[PDB]
């Protein structure tokens, strides 16, 4: 993303919003449901707040933290090698290899039985009062607006209190910013095409990290001069 | 030798097989290079063979 994730407070999209006579009944209780319809519907990973949290594994299961959503690693903390997705059927149980996890509720399977891990996950940023804090981006303040401008319409449209035009005309420039909305936090910054440079040119193709949080991911590859 | 006191040497002899004074530039030195592309190539090919 080439721009910065600053955030603010819900409200802001209530004043672009409600400049509409149509959408007056809209309140912060709906706004907050459609925002986070929105934020999951475009998926997008730097709105999240990245953060590392240790736990204890008491027998091939250990206790979730409480704001996870979505889990970019989970490692062993003395040694620091990562693990991966568990495709076992039966991991803890006995009849009469490299570690790996799998994660459902509040809860990780992992196939170690007593070892400290350390899960690198992404949770929503909040605010003073416990509700989701938007990226002030225009374009993601425009698409969250359509977005929801787009789905009461839609009710009302189920109605019949709005035209099919006017539906139609919503949907088409709902889908168009959200198609750009997606570039927008998509596309990398200059930055992060050195670090994606560096990943593409190696010589000597670089294929383990994975084994590490993906630290050396984006660095150079020096080839020395003979 | 019979006319100089001074011309003595060890049993070591041996001789570098370098340039002007300076240090030799040797057949390996000089296939090393590409006997690196080489092996880098040919892990690509592997990598290939295992996908």
């Amino acid at each position: 993303m080439v721009n910065n994730i600053n955030w603010v407070k819900l409200p802001v999209i209530l004043d672009r919003l409600l400049r509409h006579p149509l959408l007056t009944d809209l309140n912060l209780e709906t706004a907050i449901q459609y925002t986070l319809d929105f934020i999951s519907a475009m998926g997008l990973p730097n709105v999240y707040v990245d953060k590392i949290e240790t736990i204890d594994i008491k027998e091939y299961r250990g206790e979730l933290p409480c704001d996870l959503i979505s889990i970019n690693q989970v490692r062993l903390h003395k040694n620091g090698i990562a693990l991966r997705a568990m495709t076992d059927n039966f991991n803890a149980y006995p009849t009469h290899g490299e570690p790996s996890f799998k994660t459902q509720g509040r809860v990780i399977f992992t196939s170690i039985k007593h070892e400290k891990v350390d899960i690198s996950y992404k949770a929503i940023m909040l605010d003073d009062e416990g509700l989701p804090l938007i990226p002030d981006n225009p374009i993601f303040l425009k698409t969250l607006e359509l977005y929801i401008k787009k789905e009461w319409f839609t009710i009302l449209f189920d109605m019949g209190k709005i035209s099919p035009a006017v539906l139609n005309n919503t949907q088409q420039e709902y889908a168009f910013k959200a198609g750009q909305c997606n570039n927008e936090f998509v596309i990398p910054s200059v930055s992060e095409m050195e670090a994606i440079t560096n990943m593409w040119n190696q010589l000597i193709p670089r294929v383990t990290e994975f084994r590490r949080g993906f630290k050396n991911l984006g660095d150079k590859e020096y080839i020395r001069v003979h | 030798r019979l006319n100089n006191p001074s011309r003595c040497h060890f049993g070591i002899v041996g001789s570098i097989y370098n340039l002007n004074d300076s240090r030799p530039f040797s057949l390996v030195d000089m296939m090393k290079p590409y006997n690196y592309l080489y092996d880098a190539i040919h892990d690509r090919l592997n990598k290939a063979i295992a996908s």
